[PDB]
Order: structure tokens, then sequence, then C-alpha cells
């Protein structure tokens, strides 16, 4: 057969985007509130390990943060940590009013406005909090993000 | 002024400061830190990345909402570097490679392009340019990324009479690929390829300073024009300075790798610049006329290197 | 009236000695904390903060306002022995980022309305 | 003090109570000292209510204990309406009783399944969250919202049921308890759960009145007190229903109390179906509770008390009240302080995990640290009202 | 019990008992006491010197006709117009009577109040976080120190003259690879509304002229 | 009214004890519990199939905000700002000024939907019903600067989901 | 094994080190707050370079008497009941 090296490597780019898509192991930060809807999103009606996403994954296994809840100042610092400590690639996904901006304590004087201070959030879920099926459809549209990625591709013309 | 520019707040990052910046190289190691300190001061920075989209995100938190914008270009094409630079006042230049790849060589990334950005900068009335050069660019210098440094120094002062040329030496910090380089390369795997490394004195500057010295140049109006010299506070012998991070790694250090594709890590032309002597050049300005002190390496040096060191310390000896 | 229920100290004699104590404290601990906490400060950077933090609340005579400060600067101190804070919380006091501010008329007046 | 580990459960895990960082010291298997600390889901709300009128400072109560949402408001509504002097009309009460108690149920599946999730028993947490997804169902359609209703508010509740809605509450409530006795047939009786609840964390009736407890933690040790059959508030004194009553105050008398509250929940439950009578659903009284969107749009007072009251708010006389309700953690209590203005002057909200929580220190004395997940558990911490 | 259908009917019974009840206890410690007064919708609340704490609240606790076991609650107030701004309240239960009971005191920023865990151990995490947000110091506590705010943090938040959003924000810093406090600054100022109305609402709380 | 959780008295007769010995070494109860969890193998899953079905909602449930109209097209809102009185999380930010035809219409009507909790206090407080909190729930977006939705946003929401709105207030306007 | 003329070795030999206290001025008798000038918070630090020095705490009740060289080394000696 014949093929061009620009063939071959958007090829093996969509054969990595889809298995890191196709399996995406969240950490759950579970500070407040949405940790209740996180759940949800786990129990049997939405069920989300059925697309490939595991219930529960360790920080140094994870490819994917969920904040769910209000980021407050004491802790903070241990969310960095904890980002710090996930290898790459590593997503976060900012979950309902408090994380996003600090919802309906941004004018406090203990609470973070907004994760996207500490961490980059990848994609930002609204609600307070975001239904179980508004999670779900946040978690689709990462999967959507990855499939666009075009890591190999760029390195080849670099 | 134009009454969206001008400063208002008190410098923080929801404050404004009426800088807009467009940062060209802004995902490399020193347009990280331009970027983040433009953005604690609340400028509206554009960031042309070539990279994906996932190598930008870790500038994302550096500014306010709104603040840091994306977007992407080709260095051959100009008219997405007109995109970049047409709403902007002051364009920084940190375009470079430390080795040459297939497409663009060092005529390329350091003559070709640091051009088209400094005449699209002047055709789309941009006000203040930065650019940034070698202290030891020459045009009669073995290292061939040093002579194309000296061309491309060349072309930019005539397109862009009113630029800011800036000279660093070799700079050091976390991800730095100067002590980075004595840690690593000469230890994993290897025993120092050192060349007569009595013979190399170095004059390293500090990252942060060089961050600073950039800005100010940006803020002080007499900076237009000129070009500088960042230097640090001490000149090291080559010798003793990878001695002197040797014993900050604890690695012991004994006096005595193949380009490749992906990322080249130690290669033909970085030794030959390694071993250059940092120029002195007296009567060009450097870090002390835009209100900054230079840092000593052995302040940030425990800094840079407690990764590599495993799980008391003697400073080196600076030449007079 | 001037009397008043005491927390420690019933005059500053007593109220200097508990600050003397405090401090000695505190100049043992900067040793230790600039390894526990891996901090890139020399340990006489950390000493001379130590004495800044010390000496700021000089004038204070009043006995009542020497023992609470006292109290919060050993429940500081507890704190970053028992390493409860981390090497984000010490690092705090050092003001890292702030950019200089100046403090004479003309600069204030270039930049600000800010009095 | 052989070894210290701080144990911090920041990296979190499934269990969304919160986050919480413990200090322990451990002499070997056993737990010497325990020491929690909370501050890590501390969002000033009781200042911020204090800037928003009485109506702008519900939504506040809906995200404390966020497994209770509706049981939270009720608190707030009963001490505010305590200051107002008004009264709730007899059917927001009835349905504040019926949201009361399937809030009720909400809490105890949350409780035992998560508490039974930490100590390796997954299976039961899926079984009963269908459940509870359809009661989240009911929250929804009464109010708008899956979660935090804002539905109970001073002077009765903001809308009436929809039609259809009784009948589909007594649809599940029919085949419920088949449901907690598949989760029996799955604990009660299994001896490896027995081991990791049977004689952990006792408390003794003495130590708990003076520690503070309240709810399970109380009737585990054998203390009769329940507030809704003490001090009832609502129609509580209308609806037959017993308090279950431990006899050993260890963890499985407390995970028996809880299984027979669900059970109990449901008797009352039956009970309001059958009774809820007609009538209006707020306090027919409008300067306190908006007017209705037809008169507001036709009637000037109306119109101007509707304009009044979404913007500055009524005002309540001063004083202060402490108000308690049975809520499904414990005794959750609101100190209400009005200056007679339209914003209260202080709210100090009284959270039952607050106590308990710092009464863990005297429960893990000699126990290992495996059984510090089981005692926590048992308590039934969310840290949203442990912090507020 | 009247056909008022919104108006909170009155108890009077208990109004009577608890009145009575407010005065055995002002005649038992009148060292401590310094008034009682029970509200309309019946609750009693006895105000004593801060020195009273302990004899107080154990009396009320071990006495057998008082009996209040539990501590239902232990916050303060600040009202900084009054000398001692700060007001601490304590709300008791008692199971064996079925009633409640509040204890009210006072001080400053730089008067201690005895600690009451000799009395009721619940009020060890109540009296932390008292300290915390009002900087009231209990004396002779077992272990007094922050329980709510991050560490190192100056001030004391639920003063009323501690701003809302406080003074100092969080973020992460890239240059320094570390979270970093700086002085506050919001992108939207949080707006402050007037409310209060310019006419009286309840006469029966009219404060005679100056 | 109690009862006791666990009070029994255990039988010492020698066939209940021979029952618990039966039952310590044989398993019994454990055996059980397999039972229970073999019957949900072959019982139906709940699950659904997202995106392709969707749990259900009602009428008033409180999504994505939107600025609505009169049938005519004028623009409902009269910038009365009831609405950003009432927020309880002060997400609205209302300007106004006259029209060019003197009517009393916004400016600059702004949502940050980061602030917002959606209780929908802003819809019970209008008295025009100007906004509403619509039926989508699925606008989850990449930037936090997507989520703060200027006056055109919502009003291209009105237009975009005023065939849902209008019909969910008519199902439930009687019951406000 | 005491040498009483070995402490004063090493206490002139602590201060020395001391970075405020310059050489010239320092006198077996000199005395810290006057003559040297030190702030009382300057005395403490001395006092615990002295701890170190010689084993063992000086309390709080005698640092503050211990107000020049000389004072130092006769309370040194006390403690160690050197009786040259
Ligand atoms: C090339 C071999 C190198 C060795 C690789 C490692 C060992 C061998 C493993 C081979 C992987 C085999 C599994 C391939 C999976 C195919 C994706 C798939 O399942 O289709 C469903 C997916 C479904 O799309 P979807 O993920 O968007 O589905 C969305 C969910 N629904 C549909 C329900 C709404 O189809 C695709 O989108 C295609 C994805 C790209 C597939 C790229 C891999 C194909 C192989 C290319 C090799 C190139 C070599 C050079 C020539
Ligand atoms: C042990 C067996 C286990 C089972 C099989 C395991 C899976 C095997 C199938 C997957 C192989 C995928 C290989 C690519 C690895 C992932 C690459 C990636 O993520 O991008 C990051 C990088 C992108 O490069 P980059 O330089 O842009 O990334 C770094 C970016 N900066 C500099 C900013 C930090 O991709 C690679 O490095 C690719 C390496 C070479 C891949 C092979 C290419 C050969 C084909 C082209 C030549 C054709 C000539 C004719
Ligand atoms: C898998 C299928 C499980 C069947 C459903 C569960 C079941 O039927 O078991 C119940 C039965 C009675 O057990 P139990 O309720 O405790 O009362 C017994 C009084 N001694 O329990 C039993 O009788 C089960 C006994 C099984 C025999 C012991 C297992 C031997 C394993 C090696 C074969
Ligand atoms: N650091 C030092 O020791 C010294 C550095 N300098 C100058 O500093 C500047 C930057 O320093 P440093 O940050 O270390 O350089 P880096 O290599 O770390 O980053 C360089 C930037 O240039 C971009 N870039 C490189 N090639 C191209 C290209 N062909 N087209 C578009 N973008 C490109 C890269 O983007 P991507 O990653 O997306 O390819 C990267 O962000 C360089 O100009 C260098 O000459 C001068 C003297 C000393
Ligand atoms: S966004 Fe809403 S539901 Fe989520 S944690 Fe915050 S208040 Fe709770
Ligand atoms: S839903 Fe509530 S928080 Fe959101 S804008 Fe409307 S009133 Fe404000
Ligand atoms: S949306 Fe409604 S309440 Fe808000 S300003 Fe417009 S008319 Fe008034």
């Amino acid at each position: 057969p014949s093929s061009r090296g620009e063939y071959v490597v958007a090829k093996l780019d969509d054969l990595i985007n889809w298995a890191r898509r196709s399996s995406l192991w969240p950490m759950t930060f579970g500070l407040a509130c949405c940790a209740v809807e996180m759940m949800h999103m786990a129990a049997p009606r939405y069920d989300m390990d059925r697309f490939g996403v595991v219930f529960r994954a360790s920080p140094r296994q994870s490819d994917v943060m969920i904040v769910a809840g209000t980021l407050t100042n004491k802790m903070a610092p241990a969310l960095r940590k904890v980002y710090d400590q996930m290898p790459e690639p590593r997503y976060v996904v900012s979950m309902g009013s408090c994380a996003n901006g600090g919802g309906y304590y941004h004018y406090s004087y203990s609470v973070v406005r907004g994760c996207d201070r500490i961490v980059p959030v990848d994609i930002y879920v609204p609600g307070c909090p975001p239904t179980a099926e508004a999670l779900l459809y946040g978690i689709l549209q990462l999967q959507k993000k990855i499939k666009r990625e075009k890591r190999l591709r760029i390195w080849y013309r670099r | 002024l134009h009454h969206a520019v001008i400063p208002h707040g008190k410098g923080g990052r929801s404050s404004v400061s009426g800088i807009v910046a467009t940062v060209f190289g802004a995902t490399g190691f020193l347009g990280r830190y331009v970027v983040n300190h433009l953005g604690r001061m609340g400028s509206q920075v554009i960031v042309p990345h070539r990279c994906e989209p996932y190598d930008t995100m870790h500038l994302r938190p550096m500014g306010d909402l709104g603040q840091i914008i994306f977007m992407d270009w080709n260095g051959r094409d100009k008219d997405s570097i007109r995109r970049a630079v047409e709403h902007s006042s002051v364009v920084i230049n940190l375009v470079g490679r430390e080795w040459e790849t297939q497409n663009f060589d060092f005529e390329d990334v350091f003559v070709k392009i640091p051009q088209a950005i400094a005449q699209v900068s002047k055709e789309a009335g941009v006000e203040k340019f930065i650019h940034i050069s070698h202290l030891n660019a020459d045009i009669k210098s073995s290292s061939k990324y040093l002579r194309s440094k000296a061309v491309g120094e060349k072309e930019v002062r005539e397109t862009f009479p009113e630029a800011t040329i800036i000279k660093p030496a070799e700079i050091f910090g976390r991800e730095d690929r100067f002590l980075n380089y004595f840690a690593n390369i000469r230890w994993f795997g290897g025993v120092p390829l050192i060349s007569l490394g009595k013979k190399t004195v170095k004059q390293p500057v500090y990252i942060v300073d060089v961050t600073k010295g950039i800005i100010n140049a940006i803020k002080d109006p007499d900076a237009r024009g000129k070009t500088f010299a960042f230097v640090g506070p001490s000149r090291y012998l080559l010798f003793d300075l990878v001695q002197y991070v040797f014993a900050v790694a604890h690695r012991p250090f004994l006096p005595y790798f193949e380009i490749s594709p992906f990322e080249p890590w130690t290669t033909r032309d970085k030794v030959e610049r390694i071993h250059t002597t940092d120029k002195i050049l007296p009567h060009l300005p450097g870090l002390e006329d835009l209100g900054v002190e230079a840092t000593p390496l052995e302040l940030k040096a425990i800094e840079v290197l407690r990764r590599h060191r495993t799980y008391d310390v003697q400073p080196a000896k600076t030449i007079p | 009236s001037t009397s008043v229920k005491p927390i420690f100290s019933r005059d500053m004699n007593e109220a200097k000695r508990r600050v003397r104590e405090l401090y000695r404290a505190w100049y043992r601990e900067v040793p230790n904390t600039v390894h526990l906490f891996q901090l890139d400060i020399s340990v006489k950077q950390g000493r001379d903060k130590v004495r800044e933090m010390f000496k700021k609340n000089a004038h204070i005579t009043d006995p009542r306002v020497v023992d609470l400060l006292v109290i919060k600067g050993k429940m500081e101190l507890e704190e970053t022995i028992k390493v409860w804070k981390q090497r984000t919380h010490v690092m705090r006091f050092f003001h890292e980022t702030e950019a200089p501010r100046p403090k004479d008329f003309l600069s204030k007046f270039y930049v600000g309305h800010d009095p | 003090l052989v070894s210290n580990l701080t144990l911090n459960f920041g990296p979190q895990h499934p269990a969304a109570h919160g986050v919480l960082r413990l200090v322990m010291e451990l002499s070997g298997e056993m737990v010497r000292k325990c020491d929690p600390h909370i501050g890590l889901l501390h969002r000033g709300t009781e200042k911020l209510i204090e800037y928003k009128t009485y109506l702008q400072a519900l939504p506040y109560f809906d995200r404390l204990d966020y497994v209770s949402m509706m049981c939270n408001e009720q608190a707030y509504s009963l001490a505010v309406e305590k200051l107002l002097n008004i009264r709730p009309p007899p059917r927001a009460q009835w349905i504040r009783v019926l949201f009361g108690e399937i809030t009720r149920l909400l809490n105890h599946i949350m409780a035992v399944t998560t508490h039974a999730l930490d100590i390796g028993a997954m299976t039961p947490f899926f079984w009963m969250f269908e459940e509870r997804e359809k009661m989240f169902e009911f929250y929804e359609r009464v109010s708008g919202a899956r979660m935090h209703a804002a539905y109970v508010r001073p002077g009765g509740v903001h809308q009436d049921l929809p039609l259809g809605l009784m009948d589909d509450i007594y649809e599940f409530s029919k085949n419920f308890s088949l449901r907690i006795d598949e989760l029996e047939e799955m604990l009660t009786n299994n001896r490896i759960w027995r081991n990791r609840t049977v004689d952990i964390g006792i408390v003794t009736a003495e130590d708990a009145l003076n520690y503070g407890f309240s709810g399970v933690m109380l009737r585990g040790s054998g203390i009769q007190w329940d507030l809704r059959k003490t001090q009832p508030y609502d129609v509580y004194d209308q609806v037959e229903f017993d308090v279950p009553i431990g006899s050993r105050g260890d963890c499985y008398d407390r995970y028996l109390c809880r299984v027979e509250e669900m059970r109990q929940s449901i008797r009352i439950i039956s009970q309001c179906l059958n009774k809820m009578p007609p009538g209006e659903i707020k306090v027919d009284d409008a300067k306190v509770s908006p007017p209705k969107r037809a008169e507001m749009k036709t009637s000037m007072e109306s119109l101007i008390h509707h304009f009044k009251l979404y913007t500055e708010g009524y005002q309540v006389p001063p004083g202060a009240t402490y108000t308690a309700i049975e809520a499904p953690k414990g005794e959750f209590g609101v100190y209400l302080v009005s200056d007679g203005s339209s914003r209260p002057y202080r709210c100090k909200i009284k959270a039952p995990g607050f106590a308990h929580l710092a009464g863990l220190d005297k429960m893990s004395k000699g126990h290992m640290l495996a059984d510090v997940v089981a005692i926590i558990g048992t308590q039934d911490i969310v840290f949203g009202e442990v912090d507020r | 019990a009247d056909t008022r259908p919104t108006v909170r009917p009155r108890n009077d019974v208990a109004h009577k008992q608890l009145s009575a009840f407010g005065e055995y206890v002002a005649e038992i410690l009148p060292k401590y006491v310094q008034q009682v007064q029970v509200s309309c919708f019946n609750e009693l609340e006895i105000c004593i010197h801060p020195d009273g704490v302990i004899p107080v609240l154990t009396f009320l606790r071990d006495h057998s006709n008082a009996q209040f076991k539990s501590l239902a609650d232990l916050t303060a107030v600040d009202i900084p117009t009054r000398q001692n701004r700060f007001e601490i309240v304590y709300n008791l239960l008692s199971l064996r009577f079925n009633s409640r009971i509040r204890v009210k005191t006072y001080t400053d920023e730089l008067t201690p109040i005895e600690s009451s865990v000799p009395v009721y151990k619940a009020a060890n995490w109540y009296e932390r976080e008292i300290w915390d947000m009002f900087g009231v110091f209990f004396a002779n506590h077992p272990d007094l120190r922050r329980i709510l705010t991050d560490y190192g943090f100056e001030g004391h938040p639920f003063r009323k003259d501690f701003p809302l959003s406080g003074y100092v924000e969080l973020r992460y810093d890239d240059e320094v690879k570390r979270v970093v406090a700086e002085p506050v600054e919001l992108a939207q100022e949080f707006r402050k509304f007037d409310l209060n109305s310019p006419w009286e609402a309840f006469p029966a709380y009219r404060q005679p002229p100056e | 009214t109690y009862k006791y959780v666990n009070l029994r008295e255990p039988s010492m007769d020698m066939k209940s004890v021979t029952d618990r010995a039966a039952q310590t070494l044989l398993w019994t109860e454990l055996i059980r519990g397999l039972g229970m969890t073999l019957s949900y193998l072959f019982r139906e899953p709940a699950t659904i199939n997202y995106p392709f079905e969707k749990g259900p909602l009602s009428p008033r449930f409180r999504g994505e905000h939107a600025l609505r109209r009169y049938p005519s097209g004028e623009e409902r809102c009269i910038a009365c700002k009831l609405c950003e009185a009432v927020c309880p999380a002060q997400a609205i930010t209302i300007e106004a000024e006259p029209r060019a035809d003197g009517s009393r219409r916004t400016t600059r009507y702004d949502i940050d939907m980061t602030k917002c909790i959606y209780c929908g206090f802003c819809q019970e407080a209008c008295p025009v019903d100007a906004i509403v909190e619509g039926p989508n729930f699925e606008f989850s977006t990449e930037t936090h600067e997507e989520l703060l939705y200027n006056k055109e946003k919502l009003l291209n929401n009105g237009d975009k989901w005023e065939a849902e709105i209008a019909a969910n207030i008519q199902a439930d306007y009687l019951y406000r | 094994p005491l040498t009483l003329e070995g402490i004063k070795d090493r206490v002139l030999y602590v201060l020395k080190l001391y970075d405020k206290i310059d050489p010239e001025k320092l006198s077996v008798n000199s005395h810290f707050m006057k003559d040297l000038g030190l702030d009382s918070l300057d005395q403490v630090e001395i006092i615990m370079a002295m701890e170190d020095e010689f084993g063992f705490e000086i309390p709080d009740i005698d640092a503050e008497k211990l107000m020049c060289p000389q004072e130092i080394v006769d309370y040194i000696a006390d403690k160690k009941d050197v009786y040259e």
C-alpha cells in the first residue's frame, strides 16, 4: 500500500484520542452539595461506568478531576497538591456555581471565587447543583473536546 | 491615551494597567513568566500559540476573566501575525528553538520570523516592540544559534527602529535548560562532556530579573530604541559552575547523546554555546538601568535543583 | 473604671516576661521550620521576620493587649511546630508576589487617588 | 505516641459528605488520640445571612445539611414564623410534614448506604439511590429543583402540590418497604456487617447528654427523646408513629434505629396522604406572603405588597428565638435575632454534626484505625452543617 | 387558641410556668442574676454577670428541679454600640421537664470568660468557634485554637466591623509554584442596598425619645 | 410511643442452639445475602440511554435564563429592577434609560451564571414574566467567560426557547 | 575540668560571633544595653547562645540580670559550681 506521513499521524492521533476518551477515570473532590449530584450520576439511572468512566479513581491514576462543591481558602492548597500529583494528560471539570466562580458565597472572605484561580479548567458545568444529567452532558462534552486534540499532528509539523 | 487603556485600580488581578501585549513564544520558558507578570497587574495579553490548546492550559490561571486571549498563528503566514498584533500596544517576541527541526532552521526561527513579526507590527500601528536576542550573539561565532541571533537582531533594528532589543546571558530557573542541563545530562548515563572547562567564563541571570527587566522596558519610556544586556551579579568559571551545581544536587562530580527526532536533548550546537564566553559590552545598559537588581545564583539555585537532589554546601568562586 | 479582669499578666513586667519566652520558642524554631517546610529562605531571613513581627508591636503598654498578642503568637507557633500549616501558609509572611508599593508622595500621586 | 498519622480525606472518595482532615496518634493498630480539623467547607454562611433579607437568606438553609434540604428550610421557617407571630395554614403544615418525612427517607438512605459503602458493602448504595432518584422527582415536581427546593418558606410553601403528585408519592411508598427489606437481607443479620458495627463506638447515656448529642445518637443509648413527640411543631401531634430505641449504644443499634426510622417515615407518609386537607398553602396575609400573580396584576394593594415583599422584604419584630426541629441527623436549630428591620441581625445555626464530630475522640478511644471509619459513618456527618 | 387563622395562638399556661421558674432561679442565685424576661412566644432568658457562668450553669444542670442536662448551643452576638460588645448566649435543654432556657452574659475584647467545659463537655468546640469568629478568649479551656478559619488568618470574621469579603484572597502563582495570598480586589463590588423603610412598623417596640 | 430495635433474648433450648450452630458453621445467612444479589442480576437495569433517552422533568424545572417578549415582539422587561433586588446571589446587574421612543427599557441586563443559584426568585418577583428560567439544562461551556450573559444572550435564549417556555408557563401559571 | 578562665574564653568567643557586636568595643565588662547598645531582644539572642555553648538552660528571671559579660561568667560559674 501507499500512505503519507500526514495520513499516518492523523490515524494514530484518532487511536490515542479514542482510547483516552473511552477510558476516563475521574477523581472527584466531593467538597459540598454538588458531590451528591455526582453520586447520582453514578447510580443506576445514568450509570457513568457504562461510558467507561469508573466510579472511583485514585488521584495518581486519575484522568480528570471533578471539582464538586465550594473551594474554601483552607482547602485550596490541598486541591492544587492533588492536581500536581495527577499524571498527564489531566483535565479539570468545574461543577456548579461554587466551583465555577464562587456562586452564592462569592462575596465570602473564606471562599475562592472560582477554582480557575487555582487550577486550569477545561469544562464548566453550570447549576446549583447541576442535575446528574447536566453533569453527564458535561463529561460527554469533555470526550468531544479530547476527540479534537491534535497532539501528534502538531508534533509532525514542529 | 484612550479611555479604555487608562490605568485604574491598585495594580492587582482585577485592576487595569493599560498594557495590551501580544507575546509571541508565550508557551516557552521565558513566556510563562512574562505572561504571569503581565497578568498580575491586569494587562490584556494576547497569546498567539502554535501548539495544542492543551499545552497552553498553564497560562489560563495567570489572568483575570477575559485578560488572556489565545490565537492561532503561523510564522510563515503574515496575516495570522496581523490579527494578533492589530489591537496591541506592545509586541513582545520570545520565539526560539535550542535546536533545528526539519521545518524551521535557525535562520527561520531567528531571522525570517522575527523580521516578519516586526514588519507587521510597524504596519499595524504598534508602538513598542520588545525583541530578545543573546548576549553572546556574534556574526563570527561558530555556534549557528548565535550567528542567527546576530543577523535577526540586525533586521529588527532596521524594520522597527524604536524597538527595545534585550540581550540576556544564559538564563537559569526552575524550567531552564542551563542548570537543569548540568544536573541531568552531565550526570545520568554520562560523566561530564566538559571540553576544557577551565577556559570558559559564564555570567548567568535569574529568570525573574529578566522578566522584571522586560516589563519595566514596557513601562519605561526611555527604553525605546535602546539595546540592553542582562547579566548576573557574578562571573563564574564554567568548570566551577558545573561543580557547584553538582554539590547542590548531591551528585558526585568526576571531571570526564546523538541528536534525533522528538526533542534533541544535548546537541551539537548547544555544547558550542555552553562553551562560548559571556561577552562583556560595558556601553550597553543592563538591569541596573531598569530598576532591577540582578539576583545571586546561590540564592536561587537550591530552588532550581532541589528536585534532582536524591531523597553544609559551599559556594562557587567568582572571577573578578 | 480602671479595674479590669486580667488575662494572664497583672502588670507589664509579667507580660514582658511571656513576650520574652515566646521569642525564645520562635527563635529556636526557624531552623527547624526552614527544613521541615523546605523553604527557600535562609534561617537569617526567617529570624529577621520574627524580629520584625515582634518589633511592630513595640508601643503596646496595656497588660491585657500583650497577653492576647502572646496568646495569638503561641497559637501561630503551635500550628508551625505541629506542621498543621503548609508551605504556603508559612511563606505568606514574606509577600513575595506583591509588587513594590511606593511610599513617597510623588509616587502615589502618579499611579492613583489612594491617599 | 508511637506514631502520628495525619489522615486527610483531601483526595476524597465516593462519600460526598465533604472533606475531613483527621490527625491521629496510633499506638500500633489502636487509636490513642483523634483530632478532627474542620475548616475546609467553612463558607461564612452566618455572616452572609446578615446582608440578605429573610427571604433571600432561606436558600442558605438548603445548603447546610445538603441531604436534608427541606428539613433545614422548615427550621428556618418555624423560627421566622415564631418571630412574625403568624401561623401557616393547615394544608401547608401537612405538606411540610409530608416532605419532612420524604426528606428523612432521603437522609437515611444516604446515611446507611454510604456508611455501608465505606465498610466495603457497595451494592446497597446502588439499590437505594434508584429510590432517592425517584424521590428527587417529587422535589422537582413541586419546586422545580431536584435538591435545593427553596420550597418551605415562612408562612407555608411556595406553590401547591401539582395535580397527580400524591398518587405518585403513594405508588412510591407502596413499594418502598420491600426495598428496605432487601437492604436488611444484606446487612441486618450479616455476620461481617455485625462484626464491623456491634460494640463499636459505644456511647453511654450520661456522656451522650453532656456532650450535646441528639437524634439517633441519644436513642441508641436508650434515651427516650424525640422532638417530634415531646415538642411537636407542625401537625406531628396528629400522626401516630413509634420512636426506635437502642439498648447497647453501639453502631449496630444506631444502624437499626435509622432503618426503623425509615419504616416509621413510611408509616407517617401514609397518614399524610390520607389526611391531606384542602385550602390555601401560604398564610393569607400579604404583608408576609406574596399575593397570587393574578391578584398582583389586578389589585393595587397586591401590587404594592408584591413590590415591597420582593425588594425590602417583610420586617420582623425585634426579638430573639431558638427554634429546633428533629432533623434527620439530629436536633437542627437556629438562634435567630431580629433587630426589627427586614434583614436578620444574627443567625446562628446549630448543627447536630458539630457536636457529634467533636465527640469523635471520646468514641474512638480504644478502637482500631479501621473502626474510626465506622464511627464517623454512624454519626452521619455532613460538613455543610458542621462548618456552615 | 382563637379562630384567627393567620395569627399564632398564645399559650398562657406556658408563660405562667416559665415566669414562676424565672423568679425561682433569681431567688436562688441573687448574687449573679441581673435580669429575667420571658418573651411573648414563651422563651425564658436569664441574664447574669459574667462571673456567675459556672455557678449558674452548674445549678441549672444539677438541681433536682432544673436538670438542664443538655447544652443545645453556645454562641456570641456582636453589638458594637454596647460597651461590652459581645453577648454570650447559652441555650440549654431539660429532658426531665421538657423545657428550654437561655442564659446570657457579656464581655469585651479584653475580658476573659470562664470556660463551661467543666459543666458541659459540649462547650469545648463551641468556645473554639466563639474565639475564632469573635475573638472572645475563654480562660481555663483545655485546647483553645482556631476551628473554622484558615491557618494564619488575621482577624475575627463574625465581628460587625470585619468586612464581608475580608482583606486577603488566595490564588495560585505559577512563578512561586504555590497558593499566594494577596490584597482582595473584586471585579464586581458587592452592592449595598438601603432597604429600611422610613416609616415605623411596630409601635409596641418604640423606644422613648432621647 | 417507642419500640425496642434490639432487645431480644436468644432461646437456650437445644433446637435453637443447634439452629445457630448450623448458621455459624454452614454460613446460612451469608448464602441468603448471595441470593438477594443473584435476584438483582436477573432484574432489569434502571439505566436509561442518555443522550438518546432523557430523565423526566416537569414544567416547573429551573434551568437556563432567558428574557421574553410580548406577542407583538416588544420586550416584556420594563427595567423595574425587582429581580436585581431579590436575587439572593446578586447575580443580576441592570442599567436602564428612556429608549428613543420614551419607553422604560434596560440598556444592560446581565446574569453572572456562575453566581446564580438557579433558585428562581427572579421569575417569582418579575411583574411582567420577562425573566424566566427555561427548560435547558445542557449549556456547559469550555471557558468561564462564556457563562457571563449580557442582554443579547438572554434575548437570544428567549428567541431560541420561547416555543417551549410559553407552553411550560401555560401549564403552571395557575399554580403560580 | 572547670577552668574559670576557660569560661571567660568561650563567652568572649561567643560574643565575638554575634554580628551586631563590634569586636573593638567589647570588654569583659562592657554593658550590652548601654556600651554596646543592643536591644532587649538582642540580649535574649545572646543568652540563647550561651545555653548552647554551656549545655544548660538560663531561665528568664536570671537572663534579664545578665546584662554584661562579667555577669554572664559569674552566673555560668555558680550553676557549674566552679570555685576558682
Ligand atoms: N533561556 C535562555 O537561556 C535564553 C533565551 N533567549 C531567548 O529567549 C527566548 C525564549 O526563551 P525560551 O522561552 O527558553 O525558548 P523556549 O524554547 O522555551 O520557548 C520558545 C517559544 O517559541 C515558540 N516557537 C519555537 N519555534 C517556533 C516556531 N517555529 N513557530 C512558532 N512558535 C515557535 C515555542 O512555542 P511551541 O512550544 O508551541 O513550539 C515556545 O513557546 C528565545 O527567543 C531565546 O532565543 C536568549 C538568550 C538566553
Ligand atoms: S454550587 Fe450549589 S449545590 Fe453545588 S456546592 Fe455550591 S451551593 Fe451546593
Ligand atoms: S435564579 Fe435566583 S440566583 Fe439565579 S438570577 Fe434568578 S434570583 Fe438570582
Ligand atoms: S426582568 Fe422583570 S423584574 Fe427584572 S427588571 Fe425586567 S421587568 Fe423588572
